[PDB]
């Protein structure tokens, strides 16, 4: 591998520095280029430098080019809801391209003061189907799997990186409501 | 006053036929050939890779066959305009020269028809002084439409080329600064206009060298001096003509750097 | 038009051949050929300079075979496919011109999953639960859930609706799917999302919600032969109107 | 449009029956399309070898051909130069000096 990015996840918080680092091997890379990909998308272009230069900005992004430690790295400031996606840094030589196995970058969200609970839920055509609901949790907060092979318990879900409003950390569970989430970290705080 | 240069030449015959033919110079020395078939390099000698390794020349000879790609297919697709401008010839110098303390130089030289056409100075092409309307034609393409090729070109002379030359300067320091001794003879031929007097220098390395015709320790001005000319070796052949009344006193003075002060003296008989 | 690829999602059983086509951008002298498979990068196959292919290096193996006759449209087929080869096959196109020295430009991408049958295959049931009423009277917010379940292959795309048009905020779905039974190599997927709104939202009667689901799988021109519906690339969606 | 130069000299002091290499010279013509023969007695010379083609600060190009060769008494050789700018095949006789 002539372009690594080891680090194959990262997860910064909305309004801090995100930076995605990247290791050359080879000694005749004079251009070094950045892209960002979205699921069920194809990567597009993010940002640029040529071997003359050891610096670029454009907007809040920045790539930084060590040629004696061969190490390229990008630097998202202020970083914001979209900007979570998978990054791959990629160096040419003529028309050879090699990329990096790429980062996903994960930008957690702000949000207000937490008020954790489970809620019961019923479905509006089979009255009968039931669901559990375990949300507004504080972001430190671990979502452990589903021990009995008939009940099913998702883990902490991904906000839409459009959201602005009702932002808020949730599991569901599947299969009573209360004992659901035992297998799980829940704190003395949450409402029943 | 050491430095390193590849040169091109290019010629474009008919809008389906261009030929190219490369080489790597050391000064006056080819280090280097270009194998058209394959689209790599030859190395003249065991230290032409210099310090490079094999991944590194690889990567060379993959941005070269590249540069061709590109060069030819936008020569071909704008003559594809006009036919009258076939046959031409496109002549490429480009290269790095290093300073004994000074930041290194690096040069980028085009000639259309043996006529200089392009320069690259600093990070931009400028055209050729008067001779060219197609010089401010390219260069404004050069400027305007490949600022990526120029920065690629601009790395390749100014930071590749010095980094590759102080690496091949020194893994053929030897071969470079060896000294090799002339082979002297005089020969002589009936001046066709009186005898001409031939005296020969031949496979003696560095270039410079003195041939003198004597007369005892008395210089003579030579009829006529001959350019010094290669040898297949790498090393060079001279001779200094003196034209006498046939048939004694006259001898031949080769100097040369490898001979340590002492002179090569011929004798005539 | 940018860089397209043709087909976007292909579900095929082993032993079939399969060929994938791509339009770069017109002029764009360089097209390359990649792959992502699910727990990887961007896997190098192919590259052509014109209408020549310089690295045929990255092809998998023999049955894996890539032509750009034009040099424009790149065709890659894949000859008797395994489950080995599913993966997403992005292809890119760039030009020597301009101030930018390989700026790639990515197609959207052709989903490949190469099933050891399509017996398997199955659309989802999508079902909307309505929000809690201990929610409404202690937090004044309230959280819609979608369930999206027993679905084969993993890909699904799942949206919200109201009153028509599609929402963002209070949105967060789950990022992968899950395994109803992990244990089960034939293990059919579920997929969870939430939409949180106001109390004096939700209790509107004329307030109209939806949880669409577009799957993808078989195509119309299939040999499907089951008594049962063909699990078609389909949109399976689900709805809910507001209390009071 | 520049005339080549042609020049003809041996590699050693060319003693009869003793191998050598035979030099012609060839600069200052362009275009590049040139023709080169060494010939032996009027008769073109077949193993043939050559400098790889370059040229000079004025842009004018220069090669060298050479053979490797035995000479002898009443064999007198030479090189043909064909280009653009010869009317005719110019051919330099190498002096063999008695
Ligand atoms: C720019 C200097 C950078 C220095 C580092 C490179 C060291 C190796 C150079 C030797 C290869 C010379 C061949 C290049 C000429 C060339 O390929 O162009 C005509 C073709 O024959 C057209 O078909
Ligand atoms: C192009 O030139 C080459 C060499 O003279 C020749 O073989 C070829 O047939 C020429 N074609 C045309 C169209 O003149
Ligand atoms: C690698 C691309 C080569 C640069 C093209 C120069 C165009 C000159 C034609 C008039
Ligand atoms: C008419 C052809 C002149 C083209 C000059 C080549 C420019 C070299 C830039 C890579
Ligand atoms: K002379
Ligand atoms: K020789
Ligand atoms: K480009």
């Amino acid at each position: 591998q002539q372009v690594k990015q080891n680090s194959p996840s990262l997860s910064v918080q909305e309004g801090r520095i995100s930076i995605l680092n990247c290791d050359y091997t080879n000694s005749m890379f004079d251009y070094f280029l950045w892209y960002k990909k979205y699921p069920a998308e194809g990567p597009t272009f993010l940002i640029s430098i040529s071997s003359i230069k050891d610096k670029n900005e454009d907007g809040r992004f920045t790539v930084f080019l060590n040629k004696s430690a061969k190490h390229l790295s990008l630097h998202i400031v202020p970083s914001q809801p979209g900007d979570s996606a998978v990054y791959f840094c990629a160096a040419s030589v003529g028309d050879k391209i090699i990329f990096g196995k790429g980062t996903r970058l994960h930008i957690l969200p702000n949000m207000q003061n937490p008020d954790p609970a489970v809620y019961q839920l019923r479905d509006s055509k089979s009255s009968d189907k039931s669901v559990c609901l375990f949300t507004d949790f504080d972001s430190q907060t671990n979502v452990s799997q589903s021990k009995d092979s008939d009940v099913y318990i998702t883990d902490k879900c991904v906000l839409d990186m459009r959201s602005m409003d009702f932002k808020s950390n949730s599991a569901v569970a599947w299969s009573a409501c209360a004992n659901a989430f035992n297998n799980s970290i829940i704190p003395e705080d949450t409402f029943f | 006053h050491v430095s390193f240069h590849v040169i091109q030449i290019f010629s474009f015959v008919n809008q389906s036929w261009a030929r190219g033919q490369g080489s790597g110079w050391l000064d006056e020395l080819q280090t280097h050939g270009w194998d058209s078939e394959s689209g790599t390099i030859i190395f003249l000698h065991n230290w032409s890779k210099g310090n490079f390794s094999n991944e590194e020349l690889s990567d060379l000879e993959l941005l070269f066959r590249f540069y061709l790609f590109g060069l030819t297919r936008e020569i071909q697709d704008h003559a594809s305009q006009d036919y009258s401008k076939y046959p031409f010839e496109v002549q490429v110098k480009a290269g790095c020269e290093l300073h004994s303390g000074k930041s290194p130089e690096g040069f980028f030289q085009v000639a259309f028809n043996g006529l200089d056409l392009l320069s690259f100075q600093n990070t931009t092409w400028v055209p050729s002084p008067g001779c060219g309307s197609l010089a401010q034609s390219v260069c404004h393409l050069l400027n305007h439409q490949y600022e990526g090729v120029t920065e690629t070109v601009y790395n390749l002379i100014r930071s590749t080329c010095p980094r590759f030359l102080l690496g091949l300067l020194d893994a053929g320091k030897m071969y470079v600064h060896r000294q090799v001794r002339p082979e002297a003879w005089l020969s002589s031929r009936p001046s066709l206009g009186q005898l001409l007097l031939v005296c020969h220098a031949s496979g003696f390395y560095p270039k410079p060298v003195w041939v003198t015709w004597m007369r005892n320790e008395q210089e003579q001005l030579g009829t006529k001096h001959g350019d010094i000319l290669p040898n297949a070796d790498g090393t060079w052949y001279l001779q200094v003509i003196l034209e006498v009344a046939s048939e004694a006193g006259l001898s031949c003075r080769v100097r040369h750097s490898s001979l340590g002060g002492q002179d090569i003296i011929l004798y005539w008989g | 038009a940018g860089v397209s690829q043709s087909p976007s999602n292909k579900v095929t059983e082993k032993g079939k051949d399969v060929e994938l086509r791509c339009d770069p951008i017109s002029g764009h002298t360089a097209l390359y050929w990649y792959r992502q498979s699910l727990g990887q990068g961007l896997e190098f196959l192919i590259y052509f300079q014109g209408n020549s292919a310089p690295d045929k290096s990255g092809l998998p193996s023999d049955r894996f075979s890539a032509e750009r006759t034009g040099g424009s449209v790149s065709t890659l087929t894949i000859q008797r496919t395994q489950q080995e080869d599913s993966a997403v096959y992005l292809c890119a196109s760039s030009s020597y011109r301009g101030p930018r020295m390989n700026e790639q430009f990515f197609g959207p991408g052709t989903r490949l999953t190469v099933l050891e049958d399509l017996k398997n295959v199955f659309p989802p049931e999508v079902a909307v639960f309505e929000p809690s009423e201990a929610e409404i009277s202690h937090t004044q917010k309230a959280t819609l859930v979608c369930l999206a379940t027993g679905f084969y292959p993993d890909h699904v795309e799942l949206s919200w609706w109201v009153n028509g048009k599609e929402v963002h905020s209070g949105v967060c779905t789950d990022p992968q799917p899950l395994k109803e039974q992990p244990a089960l190599n034939d293990s059919r997927y579920a997929l969870s999302s939430r939409l949180r709104v106001s109390a004096t939202f939700w209790q509107n009667p004329r307030n109209h919600f939806r949880c669409q689901v577009q799957f993808y799988g078989l195509s119309e021109n299939d040999e499907w032969t089951q008594d049962r519906a063909k699990p078609v690339t389909q949109i399976v969606s689900a709805e809910a109107w507001g209390r009071a | 449009q520049r005339t080549p130069k042609i020049q003809v000299y041996s590699r050693h002091p060319a003693e009869n029956g003793k191998s050598n290499f035979l030099n012609c010279y060839v600069s200052g013509f362009h275009p590049s399309d040139i023709e080169v023969d060494l010939l032996k007695n009027g008769e073109r010379i077949e193993k043939v070898e050559h400098s790889d083609l370059s040229f000079s600060k004025d842009w004018s190009f220069y090669l060298l051909y050479y053979t490797e060769f035995t000479p002898t008494e009443k064999d007198e050789y030479a090189c043909r130069v064909n280009h653009v700018t010869l009317s005719q095949p110019k051919i330099v006789k190498w002096d063999r000096d008695m």
